[PDB]
RNA sequence: UUGACCUCAAAUCAGGUAGGAGUACCCGCUGAACUUAAGCAUAUCAAUAAGCGGAGGAAAAGAAACCAACCGGGAUUGC
RNA sequence: UGGUGAACUAUGCCUGAAUAGGGUGAAGCCAGAGGAAACUCUGGUGGAGGCUCGUAGCGGUUCUGACGUGCAAAUCGAUCGUCGAAUUUGGGUAUAGGGGCGAAAGACUAAUCGAACCAUCUAGUAGCUGGUUCCUGCCGAAGUUUCCCUCAGGAUAGCAG
RNA sequence: GAUGGGGAAGCUCCGUUUCAAAGGCCUGAUUUUAUGCAGGCCACCAUCGAAAGGGAAUCCGGUUAAGAUUCCGGAACCUGG
RNA sequence: CUUGUGACGGCCCGUGAAAAUCCACAGGAAGGAAUAGUUUUCAUGCCAGGUCGUACUGAUAACCGCAGCAGGUCUCCAAGG
RNA sequence: GUGAUUUCUGCCCAGUGCUCUGAAUGUCAAAGUGAAGAAAUUCAACCAAGCGCGGGUAAACGGCGGGAGUACUCUCUUAAGGUAGCCAAAUGCCUCGUCAUCUAAUUAGUGACGCGCAUGAAUGGAUUAACGAGAUUCCCACUGUCCCUAUCUAC
RNA sequence: UUUACUUAUUCAAUGAAGCGGAGCUGGAAUUCAUUUUCCACGUUCUAGCAUUCAAGGUCCCAUUCGGGGCUGAUCCGGGUU
RNA sequence: GUGGCCUAUCGAUCCUUUAGUCCCUCGGAAUUUGAGGCUAGAGGUGCCAGAAAAGUUACCACAGGGAUAACUGGCUUGUGG
């Protein structure tokens, strides 16, 4: 009974939500996220996972400060009014 | 081939010793000043059972000579020690059972136990139940003592090493048959995960050197060289002789 | 090379202990046999004479 | 006793700086096998892919412990 | 090559929990009797055992029953093994892929195991199988020679344009 | 599972009291006063880990379409000050 | 009958957690009364008790098995013959 | 490794392993030493462990023969020749072995026999109470398994 | 090949507490002139107790509430053993 | 008369080595060792136009094959009847 009766015993999560990415990939016993690598300082990325890099790279979010850097450069980082 | 069972034992994943119900390391009192210039008197408060150990332990209380407090040491109980007995530890201690005299100050034929190898490691030799060390001879110049060990070997150790006079309590245990796989289960359940033992000749050849074949047989000789490597040392390692002698 | 070994592990052996070990190993029997063979060689020459 | 020197510390001491992201191109380390040899082990793939460390608008290299053998040339880079 | 899994399951640890009613009647003890003494006998008491019949529970022997495009990628029915322990089990925790764990079947490691899964190298290689897209006109074969780890393949000569 | 350390080219690995100068505790004293200087005491030595282990203290009656040992009425208890 | 508990008895080469936390004792540091104090482990009296969860199912239809699947999934209460 | 108890575990160290505190130039690396050379280099001596020589070890892996004569004995051969036990056994080709028993009839069962293709002693041998969803044979009871089929209910 | 030496290196313990040398004070000791040495150098019927820079002695201070130094508890070398 | 009366009686590249020329080269210039070349032999591939090479799989896998076995059918009928 490795199929249907064994699927009834599944009610204990191995992963919960992660703090940096909100992914539900944070392993409870390992205390590590399997997608972004929290709590390591570097973010988990691999050159074989180029599509995953495309999924989580810069520009897939809000860019709350980086949207204005090109415009401030074009104006020359001016000050005043 | 796979990694065999005795090869897997050294990682210590499930092969660590079960130490939940143990009462502390049974060591001798440290050799500070009193034990090497005079003696010191302590008291046996209680004799208790140690989990996974065949011998009982003794809880001996001394006074700290430098601070107002009490020290509690765990000795291995000698056969004949009772609760409320005064235990004397030191160079000038009188020769009675339970006392912790150094080996330079006991005569020929003395039976001691919990013997230090070097002066100060707080007990190494003859600690299992019913075992003892006999003093075979002295050597004052180049101050050493010869001792007979429980294995029958004769060691030559320092005369400043200490030992508890008498034999370890709880002797004669292995004379009783266990009679039951349940009894062996409860015996090893508090020691470590090394039981039950599957024979390697009953395995598959991926799992052991002895495994495989259309009959259960070893194949080559079971005596293994000392220069063999891990994964090969399964059998009788470096056997000088085999068989039942008559 | 042999001397190094004897010093390393067999230094603390009383002669009585050593003799027992040698008998168990079977080294003693070999020494005796070698000597016996030497005696045999001399005996053969005498027989020819 | 007092005052130096040397060395080593402590401060939510005064002021600073490093980490992470990106990584097409750049500077290094580490490092395969599929494949080809009509098999295969040196070889090849390849001083490559994957992995790790570190920069900039370029980086690196760069003003000879050079090339030459000629009636000698003259930093580096690229075609 | 680099990562992800012990939510199933294997094993150890830590902390909890669960297990009707019967049968047999072990030590210890009490009374009576006998004996010269050792000690024996009889009647009770007591309630031992990896004992036994048998529920809940755990498992899965047979019908090679049902079903077999099923209720179900392993179930249903009857018959069964076991049922106070080497028992069953929750949660926490540890062991990760030539590695783990195994009362040992090459078993189990998320329906995947005589080496898991994911992505990349990778459009891996194939003397082997299958396919290969409009018309008309003209010419029109070979299965033979020699060499090859050659015998389902090539080179070379021949035949053809 | 950090730190002190020690490996590792490195991502990181070991170790958890270790070859560390590892800290805070009460009385106060002073009443330019702030909290130093009077003192004296103590050496564990991060932290995480149980909604079934340990653990301060609440019960009854009534009430809603849907909440209650939590609201209402009454009657208690514990902790800190 | 279910359950709680007490005093016992049997078993073991099995003798069947730890820490936070609270109390007591030994000790005698120090502070202390006579026109006055010393005591808040006695009684009464005063103030405050933050944050998050709290509905419902828990299974032949609320979970997992592609589903409103005869499967699987821990536990408490338990009337009469 | 073997697998409760009882009773035993015979012979063989030649081979393959394992192991010696033996004896010591046979094999004999790098470094080092010596000679020749102008030097690169060449040639020798010396030379650690391990091999090689000498022992031990079978509850280590394993092994346990022939030909004659009259159970016995002789001869050859080997490391030593199967001991105690057991058997057409789950191990026997021939084989449906031979004898007895069980039946009307038995390639099945059981008890014996043993030149046993190719049984055999911790590769464990023989025996064995109790136990077994283990394999096999016979007997009593019992029955639609069958002679030989018929009928009824629910879906 | 044997054999010193310790500071490199290595192992172990401790909250780095009693190391080494010399000296007292006793005992043995035979001294052949005066001491050569060697052992000691506060604890053993009893499941109590042992802590407040220590009492005492002594010397200062400015007496008072007390405070400090030496000794009690032998010197010397800072090599934790 | 350019081996055996005739028809069989044998071997590439790379590497090593020998003989000859004592000839050519070691590329800044020479001498001498050393090395590399040219011409002709030898060391050998017997699977003989010339890979350096043990098994097992009843746990097995892939690409194919009726070019190829284990059934029936078909031809034949030795053998059988
Ligand atoms: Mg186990
Ligand atoms: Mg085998
Ligand atoms: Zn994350």
């Amino acid at each position: 009974g490795k199929g249907t009766p064994s699927f009834g015993k599944r009610h204990n999560k191995s992963h919960t939500l992660c703090n940096r990415c909100g992914r539900r990939s944070f392993h409870v016993q390992k205390k590590t996220c399997s997608s972004c690598g929290y709590p390591a300082a570097k973010t988990r990325s691999y050159n074989w996972g180029a599509k995953a890099k495309r999924r989580h790279t810069t520009g897939t979010g809000r860019m709350r400060y980086l949207k204005h850097v090109s415009r401030r450069f074009k104006n020359g980082f001016q000050t005043g009014s | 081939g796979r990694v065999i069972r005795n090869q897997r034992k050294g990682a210590g994943s499930i092969f660590t010793s079960h130490t939940r119900l143990r009462q502390g390391a049974a060591k001798l009192r440290t050799l500070d000043y009193a034990e090497r210039h005079g003696y010191i008197r302590g008291i046996v408060k209680q004799i208790v059972h140690d989990s996974g150990r065949g011998a009982p332990l003794a809880k001996v209380v001394f006074r700290d000579p430098y601070k107002y407090r009490l020290r509690e040491e765990i000795f291995i109980a000698n056969e004949g020690v009772h609760t409320g007995q005064f235990i004397y530890a030191g160079k000038k201690a009188s020769l009675n059972v339970g006392n912790v005299l150094p080996l330079g100050s006991v005569p020929e034929g003395t039976i001691v136990s919990n013997v230090e190898e070097k002066p100060g490691d707080r007990g190494a030799l003859a600690r299992a139940s019913g075992n003892y060390v006999i003093i075979i001879g002295h050597n004052p110049d180049e101050n050493k003592t010869r001792v007979r060990l429980p294995s029958g070997a004769k060691k030559v150790i320092s005369s400043d090493a200490r030992g508890v006079i008498g034999v370890i309590a709880g002797g004669g245990r292995v004379d009783k048959p266990l009679l039951k796989a349940g009894r062996a289960f409860h015996k090893y359940r508090l020691k470590r995960n090394s039981w039950p033992k599957t024979r390697g000749v009953a395995m598959n050849p991926v799992d052991h050197p002895h495994g495989g074949g259309n009959h259960q047989h070893i194949g080559k000789a079971s005596t293994i060289s000392r220069g063999a490597v891990s994964g090969q040392k399964a059998g009788l390692i470096a056997a000088r002789r085999t068989g039942l002698l008559r | 090379g042999k001397l190094k070994k004897i010093q390393k592990k067999y230094a603390d052996q009383d002669e009585t202990e050593r003799l027992l070990r040698l008998e168990a190993l079977g080294t003693l029997k070999g020494i005796e046999k070698q000597q016996q063979r030497k005696k045999e060689e001399i005996m053969k020459r005498e027989v020819r004479e």
